[PDB]
RNA sequence: UCGCUGGCAGUCGGCAGAGCGAGAAAGAGAGUGGCGCGGACGCUACGCCGCGACGAGUAGGAGGGCCGCUGCGGUGAGCCU
RNA sequence: UGCGAGUGCCUAGUGGGCCACUUUUGGUAAGCAGAACUGGCGCUGCGGGAUGAACCGAACGCCGGGUUAAGGCGCCCGAU
RNA sequence: GGACCAAGGAGUCUAACACGUGCGCGAGUCGGGGGCUACGAAAGCCGCCGUGGCGCAAUGAAGGUGAAGGCCGGCGGCGCCGCCGGCCGAGGUGGGAUCCCGAGGCCUUCCAGUCCGCCGAGGGCGCACCACCGGCCCGUCUCGCCCGCCGCGCCGGGGAG
RNA sequence: AGGGCGUGAAACCGUUAAGAGGUAAACGGGUGGGGUCCGCGCAGUCCGCCCGGAGGAUUCAACCCGGCGGCCGGUCCGGCCGUGCCGGCGGGGCGGAUCUCCCGCUCCCGUCGGCGGGGGACCGCCCCCCGGCCGGCGACCGGCCGCCGCCGGGCGCAUUUC
RNA sequence: AGACCCACUCCCCGGCGCCGGGGGGCCCAAGUCCUUCUGAUCGAGGCCCAGCCCGUGGACGGUGUGAGGCCGGUAGCGGCCCCCGGCGCGCCGGGCCCGGGUCUUCCCGGAGUCGGGUUGCUUGGGAAUGCAGCCCAAAGCGGGUGGUAAACUCCAUCUAA
């Protein structure tokens, strides 16, 4: 095995950014979460914000 | 062996490229250590601007980019000259000099003085010695004002000439683009053997006169 | 394409399917009022189109609008517009066949003597 | 990914897909694109024509950057400036001209290839074509050099 | 929608278990327990539980809401019933079909609920 | 969906203030698992030391 | 954050030039669509009878 | 296995009315005048179901592995003196 | 009379062959050397030829019942 | 080749190219080099950091050139070119998935007539693509007649096949 | 785990037990016999409804009080939103290859003409306030009314219910 | 250099003293609480209405299995103690008595080198890119270069040894 293997990939800018609205879309609905598996039962409203 | 339809390639892989392959793991901790030697250099020269002296306005030579400016190495002596600056006060100031650079138009002369004279009614002048100030230091009010900028000194911008919509005349109308420019090829391609054939027939006539 | 074939003869006011990418066009100049389907229109694309005033649609939306696709156009990209094609069919080299050659770079020094010109040897 | 790829099949079949009569030796036919005039002879021939041979001048020292000059067309021509320069110009009925200089937007050379709006233009370019310049003078406009 | 969590989550959910060749989900509120669209317990507007009761006597009905669907504290409503068998059942069924609440389940409710009665019995 | 609804922000005792404000739009952002997949197992190999 | 990304209309304000991507279908409620009365209406009767 | 690129969103239920297999296109069409509270299973649609025909194989090609080994990110309120 | 067709890419292995009825060249001849047509063996198991690469029959998913092909029915060995 | 058993043991990595698939943007696209803000040597941002690469125009060895036309009205030298002004203005034939129209017709007593749905002889506008015919750009050949002017020239431009 | 001592496999060897033994052995298909273990086998399934007989309960239907929930108001009232629109004697940010008052500079005997910038108007987009339509509240509701359901508590008193 | 105008006494170092990063050393939170497994507990359960205590410290290692609170550490612009340097300050002493503009008059450069012939190596450098050997051997408006050998003639750009 040598060093200069090709060990770091590129994505496009673009698709990092959709990828990141995605994430952010999905952990906006109770029943990901709940998928994923945090234990959110007793969370008043989901997309929880706070005071500054 | 080639195979069907295919490109035919060159690789240069007939050397020992193995023993030389420059890596670019460090890539990231040279970023870090430049960026940190440029602030210890920027805070070490603690008023001063960070990057560096002024510099002047530069056409591009060839014809790819003669129509874009730039920054040079340093202002010329004539236009330092003009400016009224010394050779050996420019750099001691802050302002870049190379004695290499010549000045063949006015517009590029003239516009280099006027950056180099608003620069030097831009900036301020510590004293020499704190607590006795000169003749050509900056007032008390500035020096407590006074603090370093970043980027480059004054951003070399090229802007376009704004024109506005026109009426046309009949005359550029009538003007004829392509025939002038095959003309104008024409004459330049044909200008000295027309001169050589109009000194030969001169002499036929001389010796035909005389 | 979308507007040369939307204004050819008997087809007002109908609905253009494109299960493609509606994509802008730069040199042209008027834009109709429009009534397109596709599957997504670059951002240029929907701007002139909403600006000329027209109305553009999802493929669920066209499905509750006209279960049938009734009243509708049904377009498509040309298929064979990809430089691939060029590169295909008859190989070059070979009597009458205006195949593209896989070349690394063209220019004086590359692919243009022998089976090419009449005086290096022979053209094909 | 290894886990996705042939090698992976071929565990326990003897020759690995390189068959048993003639064997995967290691330069059957010369390394890289030898005998192209003596046993490739037909696949050069038939796939790269004009592959062997000279033709044409020798330039030493060529320079890209006294051969550059690109070019556009009158069908981009409206769009290296705002719409609101065409809008602006159409709509006005003093008689009024827009300035369209190409040079400013990269180009050097304005070939005429497709329609040009009825639309009167002062185009400001380096070089021109003939029909370029026919077509800018049917539309009603001027072509101005610039150096 | 629903639809659309189903497609995100009807391979990837921490509830999914797959060995012996079958497959289950655990989520609190699925009937069956089994890795479907229909019986699955989060993805839906409107859903219905059968769970045995905090202490060994009787069986908690959980309701869904309809308002607070992004607010889970405040989403699922508990009854709590302890009678017979027969009345239990009967309960259960009006709860569903009488207020026409996702009817295509109530036949498994009631399953649930006389399995979990049955359990509840002492043991012989 | 286009309809945007109105989160309240929750005080640090627990309970809802009197401040409300509007989804922003990212949460409205469509969903794909199947390139955020992509990009987060792209992306996540640039942070490996070479080995041989 | 609706700054960051920008909203459907408005374009993002502290990115070079970014909006937030376009959706291939804007109702994904499939049932909805399914049992609605325009599409009923146009449909054949189902032929459910097993041979 | 392949084909039919066949069928199933109609679980349309007291706000009800149970159908879509049958030689021969297309309406279980709308309107205008002349007590007892009840009804199995199903549909991970990447699923389920129904008909037909087919099944040799070295070199080689392709697909599926809820076959197997080591390590990483998630997850199983996983297992274990 | 029978049958759903057209069309484009990328492509591995192969490029030692052998046998048989009829045609056939060299040779005294050959289990010899060289051709034509078709079918096989190579890549193929199965019933018969006692035994056999190519002969006769017949081509193969795992099974129950029935019937045949070629070849057989004194005993080995199923069947006069 | 092989006494027997255990462990190890052979299509890998880099670069280039070609095609097919998947994703994002789309006449554009791409920061990879540089710069600014424990995991993190990651991630985020830059747009007057798009310099640049590939694409968007080809052809010729090169000097170089560089991708529709027709009609109306009259004149100058029947037609033709130009002055002009206006008008139309970006091919044609065959085959084409789909779409459009519709002679009529789809029963529960009989007639007339309304609405909706549906089927439908025949007729249309025709996607992508294929075949063919024309047209335009560059090189080259043959035959020809006109036009332009700052320098009327061993000049420049134009036509038909 | 007894000083080369964690676990302790295979080839090979010793012994014990069982079986077998003139076509080297081993192998496929079909049974049969014998063993070692397992079934915790050894009088053999339950599950609903109904009939009959003995039982035992705070016991059913109906009615009242309270709470919660699901669906509606042909058009109840009030909100919020729109990847909608229309207005505006509205208050702003972004951009523009759309136009035009002041400053700086250069060339001219306080002056003419020129260059850079600032200012102003205009256009497009966006945000916010006002008013009006349209659509939604099934990715996004509150109150009153009406119906229905469930739960808790009284009352029910035994041909009911369990 | 001279002459005339304008301006100027803010430079440096050697010592001495004074004011505000590095190296080393020693330290800094909280359960061995109750019950129960074990050969040994760091396991298991519990510790309220403060869901035991600390947490800017839940990295790691040790300790009779598996520990945030038993120990060392970890966190902290945390503490204390020594030594070295710098940027700063003052004092002593020493070094120099120093500029710019305009006019006039003068001065101005590197040879066995360049260059040429030939030979050998080298380079993408092709009628010879670079280097070297031997022979010839310079000039001063000269010389070098201006990617094809040569002559003539204008330009451009530098100033070798
Ligand atoms: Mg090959
Ligand atoms: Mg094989
Ligand atoms: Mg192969
Ligand atoms: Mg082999
Ligand atoms: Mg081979
Ligand atoms: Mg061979
Ligand atoms: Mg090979
Ligand atoms: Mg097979
Ligand atoms: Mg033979
Ligand atoms: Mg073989
Ligand atoms: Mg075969
Ligand atoms: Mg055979
Ligand atoms: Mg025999
Ligand atoms: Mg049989
Ligand atoms: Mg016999
Ligand atoms: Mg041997
Ligand atoms: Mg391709
Ligand atoms: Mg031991
Ligand atoms: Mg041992
Ligand atoms: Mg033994
Ligand atoms: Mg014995
Ligand atoms: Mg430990
Ligand atoms: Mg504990
Ligand atoms: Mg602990
Ligand atoms: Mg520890
Ligand atoms: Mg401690
Ligand atoms: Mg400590
Ligand atoms: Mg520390
Ligand atoms: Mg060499
Ligand atoms: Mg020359």
């Amino acid at each position: 095995t040598k060093t200069w293997r090709r060990w770091h990939r590129r994505v496009n800018t673009t698709q990092k950014r959709y990828a990141i609205c995605s994430a952010l879309a999905a952990s906006a609905l109770p029943a990901l979460v709940m998928s994923k598996g945090h234990r959110i039962e007793e969370v008043p409203e989901l997309p929880l914000v706070v005071e500054d | 062996a080639p195979s069907r339809n295919g490109m035919i390639l060159k690789p240069h892989f007939h050397k020992d490229w193995q023993r030389r392959v420059a890596t670019w793991f460090n890539q990231p901790a040279r970023k870090i250590r430049r960026r940190k030697a440029r602030q210890a250099r920027a805070r070490r020269i603690a008023p001063r601007p960070a990057a560096g002296p002024i510099r002047p306005i530069v056409r591009c030579p060839t014809v790819r980019y003669h129509t874009k400016v730039r920054a040079g190495r340093g202002f010329s002596l004539e236009e330092l000259r003009v400016a009224g600056i010394h050779k050996k006060v420019a750099r001691t100031i802050g302002i870049s000099v190379d004695p290499r650079r010549r000045n063949k138009s006015t517009e590029s002369l003239q516009a280099n003085v006027q950056r180099l004279k608003e620069y030097r009614s831009k900036l301020v002048l510590f004293p020499r010695k704190p607590s006795a100030p000169k003749k050509g230091d900056s007032s008390a009010e500035e020096l407590k004002l006074a603090t370093q900028l970043t980027g480059p000194v004054m951003p070399i911008r090229n802007v376009f000439k704004k024109e506005k919509a026109r009426v046309i005349t009949e005359e550029e109308k009538n003007f004829k683009a392509f025939a002038s420019l095959r003309m104008a090829r024409a004459n330049a391609r044909l200008f000295g053997i027309r001169a050589k054939r109009a000194k030969e027939a001169a002499e036929q006539d001389v010796e035909k006169k005389k | 394409r979308m507007i040369r074939k939307m204004k050819l003869p008997g087809r007002e006011n109908k609905t253009a399917v494109v299960v493609g990418t509606v994509t802008d066009d730069v040199r042209v100049q008027e834009v109709p009022k429009l009534k397109v389907c596709a599957l997504r229109v670059t951002s240029r694309a929907r701007s002139r189109i909403l600006k000329a005033g027209g109305k553009i649609l999802t493929f669920d939306q066209l499905a509750l609008d006209s279960p049938k696709g009734r009243g509708t156009v049904l377009l498509s990209g040309p298929r064979k517009g990809r430089e691939v094609y060029r590169h295909f069919g008859k190989a070059p080299g070979t009597p009458h066949s205006h195949t593209k050659p896989y070349v690394r770079s063209k220019g004086r020094k590359f692919e243009r003597a022998r089976g090419r010109r009449a005086s290096r040897g022979y053209k094909n | 990914p290894s886990r996705l790829r042939k090698t992976r099949k071929l565990r326990g079949h003897v020759s690995h897909g390189h068959g048993r009569i003639g064997k995967h030796r290691k330069h059957p036919g010369g390394r890289g694109n030898a005998g192209g005039m003596h046993h490739h002879r037909i696949n050069f021939d038939k796939y790269h024509p004009g592959y062997f041979g000279k033709v044409g001048m020798r330039h030493y020292h060529l320079k890209r950057n006294q051969s550059f000059c690109p070019t556009v067309n009158l069908d981009k021509l409206w769009t290296l400036v705002s719409e609101q320069t065409r809008v602006n110009a159409a709509k006005n009925k003093t008689g009024a001209a827009p300035i369209i200089d190409v040079v400013r937007s990269g180009y050097y050379k304005v070939l005429g290839k497709g329609k040009l709006p009825k639309q009167p233009v002062i185009v400001k370019a380096k070089f021109f074509s003939r029909r370029a310049e026919e077509k800018i003078k049917g539309v009603g406009g001027a072509c101005v050099l610039v150096a | 929608s629903a639809h659309l969590q189903w497609m995100v989550v009807r391979n990837c959910s921490s509830f999914l278990i797959k060995r012996n060749k079958q497959t289950y989900s655990t989520e609190p509120n699925n009937l069956k327990a089994r890795n479907s669209f229909r019986y699955n317990g989060l993805i839906h507007r409107k859903t219905v539980g059968v769970e045995p009761a905090a202490d060994g006597k009787g069986v908690v009905v959980v309701m869904k809401r309809r308002s607070g669907q992004r607010k889970p504290a405040t989403s699922y409503v508990r009854t709590t019933i302890n009678k017979n068998a027969r009345a239990t059942l009967s309960s259960i069924r009006h709860m569903i079909r009488k207020n026409k609440y996702h009817p295509d389940l109530r036949m498994a409710a009631i399953r649930r609920a006389s399995a979990i009665l049955r359990s509840q019995k002492p043991v012989m | 969906a286009c309809a945007r609804p109105l989160i309240s922000v929750y005080s640090e005792k627990g309970e809802s203030s009197g401040k409300n404000v509007t989804l922003p739009a990212v949460f409205k952002a469509p969903i794909r698992p199947d390139i955020v997949n992509f990009v987060h197992t792209n992306l996540r190999k640039n942070n490996r030391q070479p080995y041989a | 954050l609706d700054d960051l990304y920008g909203t459907w209309r408005k374009a993002a304000s502290l990115k070079s030039n970014y909006n937030l991507p376009m959706h291939k279908m804007l109702n994904t409620d499939l049932s909805r669509i399914l049992k609605s009365p325009e599409i009923q209406r146009a449909l054949r009767a189902p032929r459910k009878k097993i041979h």
